[PDB]
């Protein structure tokens, strides 16, 4: 229920890769449908390779999952100013293990001791068992591939994008399309 | 069962790397910022990070190796699994730790007294290594050369005697049959296929190669010892063996400051670029940027842009305490910087060269699991940065990077002045070389028993380095121990082997690059070839075994000393004229005293 700029951030300085996966660049203010999600994340910058339609590996395989089949776009930049700490900013969290591959849009948020080969596992994650989860100790002396990356995905009827209008010639013959309705004519100020 | 100790390991690479950055960055902020504050810094979070390796290790213990399959999995729980240190009783780990302490005391703090002046007294490096190094009294260098070996040398005697005992236990209790063969065990290579490698064929090769510098170092020591008789007449036969005292050091480790007694033509200026620098008034930046010029175009990667704003390179403008030592930082989480004290030298141009080089070795394996971003061996890591160093080093480089004028001549007299540098550097060292080990290896098995361990060790200097006591010696001294190599614990071989590697290294890119002349003439510049044979063993670290890493650059499936002798076959041609009427090699049974 909003009408969608979406070239404007295509547009934009600031962003360091954006793509899209169904549609094109241009095309991101013709759209038009009925209801879209978007999603918002901070990640290593050679991480964000994985964050495409249909790929493997870490994120992709166990922690968010992007079909092959994909309409709709993502956008990466780094952020090295505000979201990395000199002590490493371990408050960004990320899997390492679990069971199955996500469905795509899959998530999950709780957890249990990961019991590899086959054991009982009660805390502790001493041997064959682990905990999954871990912590990114993001820092400002980082090599690229490890840098945070902001991140943003666009999960492609309510939501148009901007209609463009022109300017309006008045006592002339024009052809002329108001709203949706056209046709050709001399536009005179009525009483 | 594996997927066990994969989730083990990946959560080990996961986990390390923090704890290692917090470690090294502590370090890094002491070494240019020196203050008990950040010794105090350093000293806590390097206790925390040993902490948890200590841990992980006895954790990767209970994995069974015989379980695994994947050849990666496998050496990363090799690795880890490893004890070395903690297989001693705790008494007898803190005797050995007193011992090391010890050694460690006696060798940075040993003064030795002057006679002639009781109150003058001098330290090892500050003063009693600067005799040997400049000056031409050979009784004022026969007594530091002496007085180091009565006056701090014999006080590690009784120590040396008990480390030969705590290290073979340590070695035995890892079932390395003595702690020579657990530091041979670095060359070791299992289950790879054809390319597998032994701890006791390492000795094999040395050996097998040891023979062909023999027929060159021969004519070299003929050579130096025609020209030592120019300096100290009277002192030498003209047949003799060297006295040890001559050698340009404390130990004679390298003949290349006899360069001034030994130069074969005085008459013509050896070849310097430090006055283009000055003329174009370049800085630290520059020179590193013009090797920067260099790396792109032979064609590898450029820096991550956080070396420039994150290492340091100059002294800082303050009078901060920072140590000036010349050194290469792998901090993990991709950052990679160089700590030094540079000065507007050609010497220090090739140094960034060097540096820059480390650093390339050091990012290429990035991506290469934490437990496996290493050098191949001991000797690739040094070898790498060196083939950097002697390509910036050539006429050809300095003509081209505009560092000599383009009308700026070279003969042949100046091509034998550089090599004949280059031989008492690179020659020179290759037969102490492998005598040091071969004679720790000969301790640490007991083939040499500690009443024949001077006697043993000289008879080697006279039949390996054709090098005699300028005093006699008996087993009241430790002329081993007197060494920093042998006092503070490290392996050697890596210097053989490396001074092998250097020139395959060379050599390989050499035939890439199109080279045209004698081998050091050789410059991998401009080539795209060059850069990629070698970014395919780069890329590998410890990944891939270094047997197999050398068929991928230079095509050879194990070390050979041909193409360090190749470069050396024109001063082999000018020394073969020069020595007709000497006597090459040395009579053994000569002695100064
Ligand atoms: C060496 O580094 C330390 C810490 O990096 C500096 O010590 C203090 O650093 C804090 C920053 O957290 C400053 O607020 C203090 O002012 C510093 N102390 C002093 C006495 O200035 C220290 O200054 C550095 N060394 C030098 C010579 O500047
Ligand atoms: C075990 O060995 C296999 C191959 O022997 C490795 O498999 C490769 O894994 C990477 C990523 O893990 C993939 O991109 C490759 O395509 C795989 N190769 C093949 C031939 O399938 C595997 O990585 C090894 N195990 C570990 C933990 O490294
Ligand atoms: C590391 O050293 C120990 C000896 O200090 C090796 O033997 C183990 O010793 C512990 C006690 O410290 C015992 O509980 C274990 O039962 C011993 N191991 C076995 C196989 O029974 C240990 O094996 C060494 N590590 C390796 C890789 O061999
Ligand atoms: C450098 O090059 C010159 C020219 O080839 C060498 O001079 C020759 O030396 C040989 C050996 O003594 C003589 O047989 C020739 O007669 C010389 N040439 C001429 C034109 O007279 C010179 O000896 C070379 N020096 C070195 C160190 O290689
Ligand atoms: C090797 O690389 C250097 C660096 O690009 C080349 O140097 C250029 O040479 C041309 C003509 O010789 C000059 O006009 C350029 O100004 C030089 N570039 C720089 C950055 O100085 C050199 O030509 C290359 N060698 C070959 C054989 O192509
Ligand atoms: C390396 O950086 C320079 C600018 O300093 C640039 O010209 C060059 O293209 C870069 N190297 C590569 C491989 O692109």
């Amino acid at each position: 229920n909003c009408v969608a700029d979406y070239s404007v951030l295509y547009n934009s300085a600031s962003f360091s890769t954006f793509k899209c996966y169904g549609v094109s660049p241009t095309k991101l203010n013709d759209l038009c449908f009925t209801n879209v999600y978007a999603d918002s994340f901070v990640i290593r910058g050679d991480e964000v390779r994985q964050i495409a339609p249909g790929q493997t590996g870490k994120i992709a395989d166990y922690n968010y999952k992007l079909p092959d089949d994909f309409t709709g776009c993502v956008i990466a930049w780094n952020s090295n100013n505000l979201d990395s700490k000199v002590g490493g900013n371990y408050n960004y969290l990320y899997r390492l293990f679990r069971k199955s591959n996500l469905k795509p849009f899959e998530r999950d948020i709780s957890t249990e001791i990961y019991q590899a080969g086959s054991t009982p596992c009660n805390g502790v994650e001493g041997f064959n068992c682990y905990f999954p989860l871990q912590s990114y100790g993001f820092q400002p002396t980082n090599g690229v591939g490890y840098q945070p990356y902001r991140v943003v995905v666009l999960s492609f009827a309510t939501v148009c994008g901007p209609k463009k209008s022109t300017n309006l010639v008045k006592n002339k013959c024009v052809n002329f399309n108001f709203n949706g309705l056209t046709g050709t004519g001399v536009l005179t100020e009525s009483n | 069962i594996e997927e066990q100790a994969k989730t083990f390991l990946d959560k080990f690479n996961h986990e390390a790397e923090d704890l290692f950055y917090q470690s090294s960055l502590a370090s890094w902020n002491y070494n240019t910022n020196i203050t008990e504050e950040n010794v105090q810094n350093m000293n806590n979070a390097g206790d925390k990070w040993s902490a948890f390796l200590k841990e992980q290790s006895t954790l990767a213990q209970m994995y069974p190796l015989q379980e695994i399959q994947n050849l990666t999995v496998k050496l990363q729980l090799q690795a880890l699994q490893q004890n070395g240190s903690s297989v001693l009783s705790e008494d007898k780990s803190k005797r050995l730790n007193t011992i090391l302490n010890t050694m460690s005391t006696i060798y940075s703090t040993g003064k030795v007294c002057n006679p002639d002046n009781p109150q003058e007294c001098l330290l090892l490096e500050p003063g009693l290594n600067e005799i040997m190094a400049n000056s031409l009294d050979y009784n004022e260098r026969l007594w530091a050369w002496e007085s180091w070996r009565s006056e701090v040398g014999k006080q590690l005697r009784p120590l040396y005697e008990e480390y030969v005992v705590l290290k073979n236990e340590m070695a035995r209790a890892n079932h390395y049959e003595d702690y020579g063969d657990y530091w041979r065990g670095d060359y070791e290579v299992n289950g790879v296929d054809g390319y597998d490698y032994s701890r006791g064929q390492l000795i094999e090769d040395v050996e097998h190669t040891f023979e062909e510098i023999k027929p060159l170092y021969e004519h070299l020591h003929a050579y130096v010892r025609a020209k030592l008789m120019n300096a100290y007449p009277s002192y030498i036969s003209p047949i003799g063996c060297l006295p040890a005292h001559l050698l340009g050091d404390m130990w004679g480790r390298f003949w290349t400051n006899l360069y001034s007694l030994t130069v074969p033509f005085g008459q013509k200026p050896n070849i310097d670029v430090t006055d283009a620098m000055v003329d174009q008034a370049w800085d630290a930046q520059r020179i590193f940027k013009e090797a920067e010029k260099f790396f792109v175009s032979v064609g590898l990667p450029n820096m991550t842009q956080g070396f420039w704003e994150n290492s340091m390179l100059t002294d800082p403008g303050n009078v901060q305490k920072a140590v000036c030592h010349p050194t290469a930082w792998d901090l993990g989480k991709g950052d990679f910087r160089i700590l030094m004290c540079t000065k507007v030298t050609m010497d220090d141009f090739l140094t960034a060269h060097h540096e820059m080089g480390h650093i390339q070795y050091d990012m290429a394996y990035a991506a290469q699991p934490f437990l496996l971003r290493n050098g191949a061996n001991e000797g690739f890591h040094e070898a790498v940065g060196e083939i950097m160093s002697l390509s910036a080093a050539t006429p050809k480089h300095l003509k081209s990077i505009g560092l000599l004028s383009p009308d700026f001549q070279e003969d042949n007299e100046t091509e034998i002045n550089f090599l004949l540098k280059q031989a008492l550097t690179i020659v020179g060292t290759l037969p102490f070389t492998y005598m040091l080990e071969k004679w720790r290896w000969m301790v640490f098995k007991g083939e040499i028993p500690k009443d024949q361990w001077m006697k043993k060790w000289w008879e080697m200097k006279r039949e390996i380095v054709g090098v005699v006591e300028p005093v006699p010696h008996d087993e009241t001294y430790c002329d081993p121990a007197s060494l920093f190599h042998v006092s503070n614990d490290y392996s050697f071989i890596r210097y053989y082997t490396r001074t092998l590697y250097q020139f395959q290294f060379q050599e390989a890119l050499c035939q890439a690059a199109k080279h045209e002349g004698p081998l050091h003439k050789c410059d991998i510049s401009n080539s795209t070839e060059a850069g990629q044979k070698l970014f395919n063993m780069l890329r590998l670290g410890k990944s891939e075994p270094w047997t197999l890493a050398l068929e991928n650059v230079v095509g050879a499936k194990n070390m050979n000393v041909r193409p360090l002798l190749n470069y050396f076959e024109p001063l082999f041609t000018w020394l073969k004229d020069q020595n007709k009427n000497s006597f090459v090699g040395w009579s053994t049974d000569w002695s100064p005293y």
